[PDB]
């Protein structure tokens, strides 16, 4: 008898007939209160009575069905959602209508990180990762960036081995968003925890992918980012090639991502024994200079560091 | 104003004729931007960058003892409402009335527990964040008083019943983990002098794998790197002195890179928002790095100066976080609130207050009342108020159960 929170005829606790033997409980903020807050009448009718029940750890289907109205009222309230995962395993309450229930009020709430640990904790008691990367979907669907919708996404993939179509849904996604940096991470997440970066095919197949992206969104900082998070590894130095195909793009799609990642390849030349050093470290101390004073300004400390950086290293 | 010249302009957005619901949502707020930038043109008067120090006041002393129903979603973090309050008025100078102060105490003594650690209300289990912020309001407050409320061998076994063999910590029983914990540990740890030789044995080598291939540090391994969970990640390694644990030069050039170019507030992740709470976790990570580098003894780190636009944000929270009413926010169009009137404010600090050793420069836009009181870059309250913490719990043994 789920009588709902926002239900036209929803009647306060303290007036209902199946609690009239419990007195409410109220709460002890002090005789001089700080940050005290002027609840509403509903609000405060659930909680002195979430605490009743509470206090005398009552495990009933009462309480049970009242910590979803005190959730309602604030989905931040861990204490309650203990209390609920107590009544849960006590009362042996069907976990898929949990589920149900968790998968409406992650709808609503989608920020908020109670939500999502308790459905976590119920995929864990149940065993089933059946319905999660299409109710995961469905949350991307409405924020492409939430958070915690992405952690749960990683948790899943991991703890249930479900890898296999995971790249398929990120180009899907980078389609419809190429600058969904979450996306790029994810394009990350999959492929080093499959395939890994080490197959000379696949760092291929993605540093191309990754090149056609900067050609059509020259501005995209996710893909430069991408490009060079992939690489950086075994030392950009180590791709001769990449310089020049960047410096082809000079005129073209010369955004100041071009001309830091110029400067970003200067700099592991230098470190590993680079022929003309004399040459290649003014190139980078150039662009840090044009960087610092004109293409990039905001981060003008960061440029000059990094210019004062390469000359006391490589002079 | 390097937000107000010419030259600026050339800052906009460049989609390269490809909209996305990042492009588009983005370009609105720079056209937002935009507006509050030439406000003053438009109305022909000279920009006066003033903090509205007495609307924020009256706001954050209100607050401080009565809040309406619009914060029941906050009835599970009080104590937060307590230190972000706290630390508001702390960074404006204002002072806490020996009344307010034993009020605050005995508040946070109800709120915490029989088995350690604070709850986010009277009677509420407890949990990390509300510990970390009740323990960082009892230091801001820094009497005897306040130092006593704290159980100490009661938090170190709270500690303990978190604390995870890979390192990590649950933010409470039967909870969540992510970098936060690890901070919420390290911060409440460290002040009160609890630390024993394996509290955090493995931490810095969980929190080392948050680290990315973007620089910044994800909220648990393999997630996006996020700037809230890379100020806890780098804070604590700092607390632990196992800031080299990280890659600083790529953690670096990560968040330089979050400053916004046109707002020249920070972004929370690459291709966000600018959001003007992250003018502290974000820009708070630069005094950090500074810090780490130094200790290794980089020869090439300013003597003036952090490696971010300390102008440019300034200029942000000033023209574009306030509002009228008091209180700071988000961005233009957002609600004030508690939580953004604290990181508003401790942003605003760190990019006013320059050190590097002896070394000391501040950078204060606007009128010289806008300077506020310095803010400790680990922990986000007043340096003496750690300095005063750590000393008192020092004179206590570790607890050795
Ligand atoms: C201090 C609380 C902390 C930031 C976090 N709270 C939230 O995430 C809440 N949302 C908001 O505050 C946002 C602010 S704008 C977006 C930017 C951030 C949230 C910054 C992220 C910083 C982090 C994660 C580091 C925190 C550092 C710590 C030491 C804890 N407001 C809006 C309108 O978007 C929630 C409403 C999601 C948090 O830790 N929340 C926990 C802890 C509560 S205390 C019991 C929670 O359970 O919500
Ligand atoms: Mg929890
Ligand atoms: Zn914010």
């Amino acid at each position: 008898g789920f009588l709902s929170l926002d239900s036209p005829t929803y009647v306060l606790y303290r007036d209902r007939a199946e609690w009239a033997d419990i007195d409410p409980v109220p709460q002890n903020d002090g005789p001089s209160p700080v940050v005290q807050i002027i609840y509403s009448e509903k609000f405060r009718d659930v909680y002195d009575y979430f605490r009743a029940v509470l206090q005398r750890d009552e495990r009933s289907e009462r309480a049970f069905k009242l910590t979803r109205d005190a959730i309602e009222l604030n989905a931040a309230n861990y204490t309650v959602w203990h209390f609920r995962r107590v009544l849960l395993r006590s009362l042996q309450k069907d976990l898929q209508e949990e589920m149900n229930y968790i998968t409406a009020i992650i709808e609503e709430q989608p920020k908020n990180y109670q939500v999502w640990h308790h459905r976590r904790v119920l995929v864990e008691w149940l065993k089933d990762p059946s319905q999660e990367l299409e109710f995961i979907a469905d949350i991307l669907n409405q924020d492409a960036k939430n958070y915690h919708a992405w952690q749960h996404r990683q948790w899943v993939i991991q703890e249930f081995r479900l890898w296999d179509n995971e790249l398929q849904y990120v180009d899907q996604l980078l389609k419809e968003d190429v600058r969904n940096n979450s996306v790029w991470n994810q394009r990350h997440f999959v492929i080093s925890n499959t395939t890994g970066y080490s197959d000379r095919a696949v760092l291929e197949r993605e540093v191309q992918y990754t090149l056609e992206m900067i050609k059509l969104v020259p501005h995209n900082e996710s893909a430069w980012n991408y490009l060079k998070g992939i690489l950086q590894d075994r030392g950009l130095s180590r791709y001769p090639n990449l310089l020049n195909q960047l410096l082809d793009l000079q005129p073209s799609h010369s955004s100041p991502y071009l001309i830091a990642f110029l400067v970003d390849i200067y700099e592991d030349m230098l470190e590993n024994q680079c022929d003309n050093k004399e040459d290649i470290l003014n190139k980078a101390l150039e662009l840090c200079e044009i960087l610092a004073k004109e293409k990039d300004t905001i981060r003008k400390e960061y440029w000059r560091y990094i210019g004062r950086s390469l000359q006391s290293k490589h002079s | 104003l390097y937000s107000l010249r010419p030259e600026h302009a050339r800052e906009r957005l460049q989609d390269d004729s490809v909209e996305t619901v990042t492009s588009i949502e983005q370009a609105k707020v720079e056209e937002k931007i935009q507006e509050v930038f030439s406000s003053y043109k438009f109305n022909h008067l000279v920009p006066r960058l003033v903090l509205q120090r007495e609307k924020h006041f009256h706001y954050l002393k209100r607050g401080l003892r009565q809040l309406t129903d619009a914060y029941e979603c906050l009835d599970a973090s009080r104590p937060w409402l307590c230190y972000w309050i706290l630390h508001s008025l702390e960074l404006l100078d204002e002072p806490i009335p020996q009344i307010v102060a034993t009020d605050v105490c005995q508040f946070l003594e109800l709120c915490q527990s029989p088995d350690g650690g604070f709850g986010g209300g009277p009677g509420q289990y407890p949990h990390l964040a509300p510990t970390y912020a009740a323990v960082n309001a009892l230091c801001i407050i820094g009497t005897e008083e306040a130092y006593n409320v704290i159980n100490r061998e009661k938090l170190l076994q709270y500690l303990y019943s978190l604390k995870q063999p890979d390192g990590s910590f649950l933010m409470h029983v039967g909870g969540e983990v992510d970098v936060r914990s690890a901070y919420c540990a390290a911060s409440v740890a460290s002040l009160t002098n609890i630390i024993t030789p394996d509290l955090f044995e493995g931490t810095a080598e969980w929190i080392a794998r948050c680290q990315n291939w973007e620089g910044g540090i994800g909220g648990v391994p393999g997630m996006e790197a996020h700037g809230g969970y890379t100020f806890c990640g780098l804070a604590a390694l700092v607390i632990l002195k196992k800031e080299r644990s990280l890659n600083l030069k790529s953690l670096l050039q990560w968040v330089t890179s979050r400053q916004m170019r046109f707002e020249g507030g920070f972004q929370g992740r690459c291709n966000k928002l600018v959001d003007g709470c992250y003018s502290f976790w974000q820009a708070g990570l630069l005094p950090l790095l500074h810090r780490a580098l130094h200790a290794q003894g980089d020869p090439a780190l300013s003597m003036s100066h952090w490696m971010f636009h300390q102008q440019a944000l300034q200029e942000y929270i000033l023209m574009c976080c306030q509002c009228p009413a008091g209180g700071l926010l988000d961005k233009p169009g957002k609600s004030r609130d508690f939580y953004h009137t604290c990181y508003c404010l401790s942003g605003l600090s760190i990019a006013q207050h320059f050190g590097s050793g002896a070394m000391l420069h501040d950078v204060v836009m606007g009128v010289p009342e806008n300077v506020l009181q310095p803010t400790h870059p680990v922990y986000n309250i007043g340096p003496d108020k750690v300095i005063q913490a750590t000393t008192h719990f020092l004179q206590k043994p570790v607890p050795g159960f």
